[PDB]
């Protein structure tokens, strides 16, 4: 099926700034994404879906876009409380079968 | 195999000549059929398109010289006044390109004064 | 109606090695281009269809991308059986209000 | 009555980017304009867009086909009674219907939660058809 | 309270087991529940896919260990052999449609809690 890589585990940086990280796929899935959050020991919240689009409830300042097969998660004014991992995930259909996949993405700060 | 075509014989100019695109297995009232053409080593143009039942559309390069047409077991294809640059070899292919795309060895239609 | 124009005319290249053929449109075609190869005297292959995907018999190496109204291929490495000329097709279809495709000008590769 | 065993399943791929009113799970969903009558518009769907037949819902895709509509037009859907039972749609399986009278054409709307049938269907209605995307 | 799971034990493998994850507030009938892995110390993983009909689907590593029933007011996941592999915790998902300008794309938008599972002998 469809197979992603992200970045890498460790990444920072300042308190109250903008840290981008970046979801890769192996086909064309078209612009057919989506980003979890997840606070350890708490279960994951929708972010960003469409690889383009904000969901509901979540504030403003997050954007994420792209195309192809690489796409981006971008923060602006990070908070102290967005601190925990971040996932991308994927969903690809066939013409009678359906599948779907995960990551590993990892925290975003402490500086 | 694939879709055959012949009715190529090199004819006089203001004349009416035909083709015919035939069927080999798969059913013809299914994909939509199109016509491109070739001259001698240039860059392939297209004539037109046609669906099932009635429909068509052409190029603006035929200002109606050509009429494309549909019946249920082949597709055919008439001129009325072909002229000299007008010489070809003649395609025809279903439409949606993709992995169910097969080509026709076309049929050289070549104008002869 | 959309013209397609491909600039580089004629290239060479080394044997495995690396060529790029651009194609422009005049409007957006918003992700539907083809492409074919053809050899001399043969109807012409589909190597790809949608802007990237491959159709049967194409190995990876033959890829190509882009969005938009410019688009590109590229081909991995070069081969005694890829001297040939490339052509990229746009296609639209409606019926509502119009069915109209446009082929390009040709680009005719050779190696060593 | 019988399916006119001509205007079949899509063996093949395309949709069009330009004009689909919307897209769900790999396929490209068309409401067509010209209100057609139910028996014709096997041919309707043929004739608008390559690789594209007549369709009927399927549970998991139908709230979202009545979610793009408005409060008072409604839509032919794609299922039949080709025997004494069993509604059945041309991609295959069954489905359940809110049945009232008889003979073989069915519509959706907007307030529906299954297809429902029709009585007379001599009447002009759009009609929905689909084609699958570039994955198959 | 949207969903929530229920029947984490502790237990040596090869035991036959069984979860299931409670609904309130809409019906099962017209939206479709989902299964999610996710090991302690790992990221997440899809199981499988109860549908709004009956039909259903999982991915190609599981090797029809994972099988589900849909219930009355609840889905029911079956788990035919456990590894030490397996302990984690699993969660309850729900495919929710949200929209695009037309289009329409398909995430897991409520979580449950999620109940621990495990292997300790």
């Amino acid at each position: 099926d469809v197979v992603m890589t992200q970045t890498p585990s460790p990444v920072s940086a300042a308190v109250g700034g903008t840290v981008t990280i970046k979801c890769q796929a192996s086909q064309n899935i078209y612009r057919d994404l989506a980003w979890y959050q997840q606070n350890p020991g708490q279960p994951p919240k929708l972010l960003i879906y469409g690889a383009s689009n904000l969901a509901s409830g979540v504030p403003s300042r997050f954007s994420g876009s792209g195309s192809g097969t690489e796409y981006i998660l971008t923060i602006s004014d990070l908070e102290c409380a967005d601190a925990a991992t971040y996932y991308c995930q994927c969903s690809a259909y066939g013409s009678g079968y359906a599948a779907h996949a995960f990551g590993g993405g990892t925290k975003v700060d402490i500086k | 195999q694939p879709v055959k075509e012949s009715g190529g014989r090199l004819v006089t100019p203001g004349t009416p000549l035909t083709l015919t695109c035939t069927a080999s297995g798969f059913s013809l009232s299914s994909y939509w059929m199109s016509w491109v053409r070739q001259a001698r080593g240039k860059g392939l143009e297209w004539i037109g398109t046609a669906t099932a039942g009635g429909s068509a559309w052409y190029a603006s390069w035929a200002k109606g010289r050509f009429t494309i047409s549909r019946t249920s077991t082949t597709v055919e294809l008439r001129m009325t006044s072909l002229t000299t640059e007008d010489t070809a070899t003649y395609f025809c292919a279903r439409d949606p390109p993709g992995h169910s795309g097969l080509w026709g060895r076309g049929t050289l239609v070549t104008v002869s004064s | 109606d959309l013209v397609m124009t491909q600039t580089p005319a004629s290239v060479e290249a080394a044997v495995g090695g690396t060529v790029t053929i651009k194609c422009q449109a005049s409007e957006s075609i918003g992700n539907a281009l083809a492409w074919y190869q053809q050899k001399p005297g043969q109807p012409p292959k589909l190597l790809i269809y949608d802007t990237s995907n491959l159709a049967s018999g194409v190995s990876s190496r033959f890829r190509g991308s882009g969005s938009g109204t410019q688009f590109t291929l590229t081909i991995s490495d070069l081969e005694c059986a890829d001297a040939a000329t490339y052509y990229c097709q746009t296609y639209y279809y409606s019926g509502v209000t119009t069915t109209y495709q446009a082929f390009g000008g040709g680009t005719e590769v050779d190696v060593k | 009555f019988q399916v006119p065993q001509n205007y079949t399943k899509a063996n093949c791929t395309y949709c069009n980017t330009r004009e689909y009113t919307f897209s769900y799970k790999g396929c490209c969903f068309y409401f067509t304009k010209k209100k057609h009558t139910w028996n014709g518009c096997f041919q309707a769907c043929a004739e608008l867009y390559p690789c594209t037949y007549f369709y009927g819902p399927t549970p998991d895709i139908l709230p979202v086909v009545t979610r793009n509509l408005n409060a008072i037009e409604s839509l032919w859907v794609g299922v039949y009674r080709v025997g004494e039972g069993n509604w059945t749609s041309l991609d295959g399986g069954t489905f359940k219907v809110y049945q009232i009278f008889g003979s073989h054409c069915t519509y959706v709307s907007k307030f529906s939660t299954v297809p429902v049938s029709h009585h007379e269907c001599s009447f002009l209605k759009p009609c929905l058809c689909v084609s699958q995307r570039s994955n198959s | 309270q949207p969903v929530e799971e229920s029947g984490g034990r502790l237990v040596t493998p090869g035991t036959p087991l069984t979860l299931t994850c409670t609904v309130s507030g809409f019906s099962l009938s017209t939206y479709a529940m989902s299964w999610v892995r996710q090991a302690p110390g790992k990221g997440l993983e899809w199981i499988g896919t109860i549908s709004a009909s009956d039909t259903t689907y999982f991915a190609n590593w599981t090797k029809g260990r994972f099988t589900i029933s849909k219930a009355s007011t609840t889905v029911d996941l079956k788990i035919t052999s456990p590894t030490t592999e397996d302990t984690a915790t699993f969660f309850c998902a729900r495919f929710s449609a949200y929209e695009s300008n037309r289009d329409y794309f398909d995430t897991f938008d409520p979580w449950g809690p999620g109940t621990l599972v495990t292997v300790s002998s």
